[PDB]
C-alpha cells in the first residue's frame, strides 16, 4: 500500500498542478525513480514547483533550479545534496551518510545546524546572517556572495575558502593551524579595517586576497613596510591598491 | 570585445586583480585553456599573451610509454563550479580548472625535452614567461548580451565627438570554452620621447610610397579590422624583421616593396616603424573595427588632431612611469593615436 500512497499522491500533486509544468515528463521520471529508486534521482530543469515525499532508499539527491517551496524530510541519504536556486526555506538535519552538501544559489537566511563529518560545503549566493560551528572534516568551504557578518571559526583542514562580497567587519580569530599548500582564503570586498596582530604570524602558504576593505592608513603602510621591504616572507596577502 | 569585457568582469569580481587575467582573443577563446602554455613577456607591452602553436605539450611534452595513464593523470583537470554574479539574481556557471600542486611538483621535478617547435626559438628569445595553471572554463552555452566600458580616456568625446553610441555587441559562448586563466612564471631551466622618435620616423617615413601605402591601408583594414588578421600581420611583420628577406606570396606585397624603401633596401627604420605602429594599435584593443572604419572613412588626421591636441596635454605618464614599470594604459592609448595618424599622414601625403 505504501508504494500505492506514493502513486496516488504523485497523482494528485501531478494533476492538480496549476497547468504549467513539464510535470509529465516529470512523472515518468518518478516512476522510474520510485519503481527501481533510480540513483542521483535528478530532478533538474524539470521545474516541480513542489517536492513530494521522496523514497526510503534514496542515494544523492539533484534538484537544481526547480521550486520555489520548502523540501520536505530528506531521511537517510548517501553522498550529494545539490539543491541550487530552489527556495528559500531551511534545510533538513543531514545524516551521518550527507558528506557534499551544495546549496549554492539558495535563499535560506538561517543556515541550521550541520552537524556529522560533512566534508564539501557549498553555500554561495545566500542569506546567511549567521554561521553555526562547522564540521572538523569540512575542507572545501564556499560562503562566497553571503550577508553574513560575524564569520565564526575554521576547521584545521579548509584549503579554499571563497566568502568575497560579506558584511564580515572583522578578520575573525583565524584558525591558522592550517598548513595547507596554497590558502585560497578570497576574502575580498568586506568591511575590515581592523587586522589582528597576527598576521607575522601566518605561513608564506597563504593567499588571503583582502582588497575591498577599507584598512587604516596605519595597518596599509605597515604592510607596505613588509612588502615594499624585499623580504616578505608571511602570506602572499593582495591588498586592495585601489583595485 | 565582450569576451575581454566579461572576462575583465569575472576577474573583479571572482579575485580582483590577482594572477587571473582576462581573455581578450574573441575569436580565439578556446585556443588556449588549462595545460596550453602560451605566453611570454618576450618584449612585450607587459600584458600580452601570445597566440601560438607552442602550447603546454609542446614545451613539456613526454614521450614514453607512461602516456597512456598521463591522459587520466593530464585531463584530470578540476570542473569545479562557480557562480558569477552582478548586476551586469543572474548566476553565469563557470568551471574552475586548476592543475594540482602535486603536478606543479612533478613537472618542477622532470625536465624538458629536445626536439622542440621552431616557434620555440622564434619565440622565447626573451621570454621572461608565465603559465596558465587556474583557468575559468564556460560549461554551457552562455551567450550573453553587452554594451561597453573604460575610463577618462572619454576626452575624445570632450573634444567635439560625443560617443553616444551602443555596443550591443552579444557574442556567443559555447560549453567547454574560457575565460580567464592564472599566470604564474617557470622561466627557462637554461637548456626620446615618442615624439622625437616619431619625427625620426616621419623623416625615414615621409620617404615613403603612394600605392603602396594603399595596399598598406587594405592590408591594415583586414589586420586591424578584425582580431585574426591582426595577427597574421603581424607574425608576417615580425618575421619580415627577424629573417630580412620576402617570400613572394605575401598579400602585403606592395608593402613589402614599402619596408624595403623604392630600391628595395629594407629600411629597418620602416620596418620597426610599423612595429610601433602594429604595438600601439594592439594596445588599441578592440578597435579593428573603429580602424577599418576610419580607412573606409579617410578621417584619421581628425582623429589624431583631437588626440594631437589631447597628446601635447598628456606627455606628464609615459615620462612618469618607466619603461620597464607599468605605464598608464590610457595615456598609452593616447600616445598610440598620436602615432596612428601622425605618422600614417606623414606617409599618406606623397614623399
Amino acid at each position: 500500500t505504501s508504494n500505492e500512497h506514493y502513486l496516488r499522491i504523485l497523482t494528485e500533486w501531478e494533476k492538480n498542478s496549476s497547468p504549467g509544468e513539464e510535470r509529465g515528463i516529470a512523472f515518468n521520471r518518478l516512476s522510474q525513480c520510485f519503481q527501481n529508486q533510480e540513483a542521483v534521482l535528478n530532478l533538474s530543469d524539470l521545474n516541480l514547483t513542489s517536492l513530494p515525499e521522496l523514497p526510503k532508499h534514496i542515494s544523492a539527491l539533484i534538484v537544481e533550479n526547480n521550486k520555489l517551496t520548502s523540501l520536505p524530510k530528506l531521511p537517510a541519504f548517501l553522498k550529494e545534496l545539490n539543491a541550487d536556486n530552489n527556495r528559500l526555506s531551511v534545510i533538513p538535519e543531514l545524516p551521518e551518510s550527507l558528506t557534499t552538501l551544495s546549496v549554492r544559489s539558495n535563499q535560506l537566511e538561517n543556515l541550521p545546524v550541520l552537524p556529522n563529518h560533512l566534508t564539501s560545503l557549498f553555500v554561495e549566493n545566500n542569506r546567511l546572517y549567521n554561521l553555526p560551528a562547522l564540521p572538523e572534516k569540512l575542507k572545501f568551504l564556499h560562503v562566497y556572495y553571503n550577508r553574513l557578518t560575524t564569520l565564526p571559526d575554521l576547521p584545521d583542514k579548509l584549503e579554499i575558502l571563497c566568502a568575497q562580497r560579506n558584511n564580515l567587519v572583522t578578520f575573525p580569530q583565524f584558525s591558522d593551524r592550517n598548513n595547507i599548500r596554497q590558502k585560497e582564503y578570497y576574502f575580498h570586498f568586506n568591511q575590515i579595517t581592523t587586522l589582528p596582530e597576527s598576521f607575522s604570524q601566518l605561513d608564506s602558504s597563504y593567499r588571503i586576497n583582502i582588497s575591498g576593505n577599507p584598512l587604516s592608513t596605519r595597518v596599509l603602510q605597515s604592510l607596505q613596510r613588509l612588502t615594499s621591504s624585499p623580504d616578505y616572507h608571511g602570506p602572499q596577502i593582495y591588498f586592495s591598491m585601489s583595485d | 570585445s565582450v569576451f575581454e569585457e566579461i572576462t575583465r568582469i569575472v576577474v573583479k569580481e571572482m579575485d580582483a586583480g590577482g594572477d587571473m587575467i582576462a581573455v581578450r582573443s574573441l575569436v580565439d577563446a578556446d585556443r588556449f585553456r588549462c595545460f596550453h602554455l602560451v605566453g611570454e613577456k618576450r618584449t612585450f607591452f607587459g600584458c600580452r599573451h601570445y597566440t601560438t602553436g607552442l602550447t603546454l605539450m609542446d614545451i613539456l611534452d613526454t614521450d614514453g610509454d607512461k602516456w597512456l595513464d598521463e591522459l587520466d593523470s593530464g585531463l584530470q583537470g578540476q570542473k569545479a563550479e562557480f557562480q558569477i554574479l552582478d548586476n551586469v539574481h543572474q548566476k553565469i556557471k563557470i568551471s574552475e580548472n586548476r592543475i594540482s600542486q602535486q603536478y606543479l611538483a612533478t613537472l618542477e621535478n622532470r625536465k624538458l625535452k629536445r626536439e622542440l617547435p621552431f616557434s620555440f626559438r622564434s619565440i622565447n628569445t626573451r621570454e621572461n614567461l608565465y603559465l596558465v595553471t587556474e583557468t575559468l572554463e564556460t560549461v554551457k552555452e552562455e551567450t550573453l548580451k553587452s554594451d561597453r566600458q573604460y575610463k577618462f580616456w572619454s576626452q575624445i568625446s570632450q573634444g567635439h565627438l560625443s560617443y553616444k553610441h551602443k555596443g550591443q555587441r552579444e557574442v556567443t559562448i559555447p560549453p567547454n570554452r574560457v575565460l580567464s586563466y592564472r599566470v604564474k612564471q617557470l622561466v627557462f631551466p637554461n637548456k626620446r620621447n615618442m615624439k622625437e622618435k616619431l619625427e625620426d620616423m616621419e623623416s625615414v617615413l615621409k620617404d615613403l610610397t603612394e600605392e603602396k601605402r594603399k595596399d598598406v591601408l587594405n592590408s591594415l583594414a583586414k589586420c586591424l579590422g578584425k582580431e585574426d588578421i591582426r595577427q597574421d600581420l603581424e607574425q608576417r611583420v615580425s618575421e619580415v624583421l627577424i629573417s630580412g628577406e620576402l617570400h613572394m606570396e605575401d598579400p602585403d606585397k606592395p608593402l613589402l616593396s614599402s619596408l624595403f624603401n623604392a630600391a628595395g633596401v629594407l629600411v629597418e627604420a620602416r620596418a620597426k616603424a610599423i612595429l610601433d605602429f602594429l604595438d600601439a594599435l594592439l594596445e588599441l584593443s578592440e578597435e579593428q573595427q573603429f580602424v577599418a572604419e576610419a580607412l573606409e572613412k579617410g578621417t584619421l588626421p581628425l582623429l589624431k588632431d583631437q588626440v594631437k591636441s589631447v597628446m601635447e596635454q598628456n606627455w606628464d605618464e609615459l615620462a612618469s612611469s618607466p619603461p620597464d614599470m607599468d605605464y598608464d594604459p590610457e595615456a598609452r592609448i593616447l600616445c598610440a593615436l598620436y602615432v596612428v595618424v601622425s605618422i600614417l599622414l606623414e606617409l599618406a601625403e606623397g614623399p
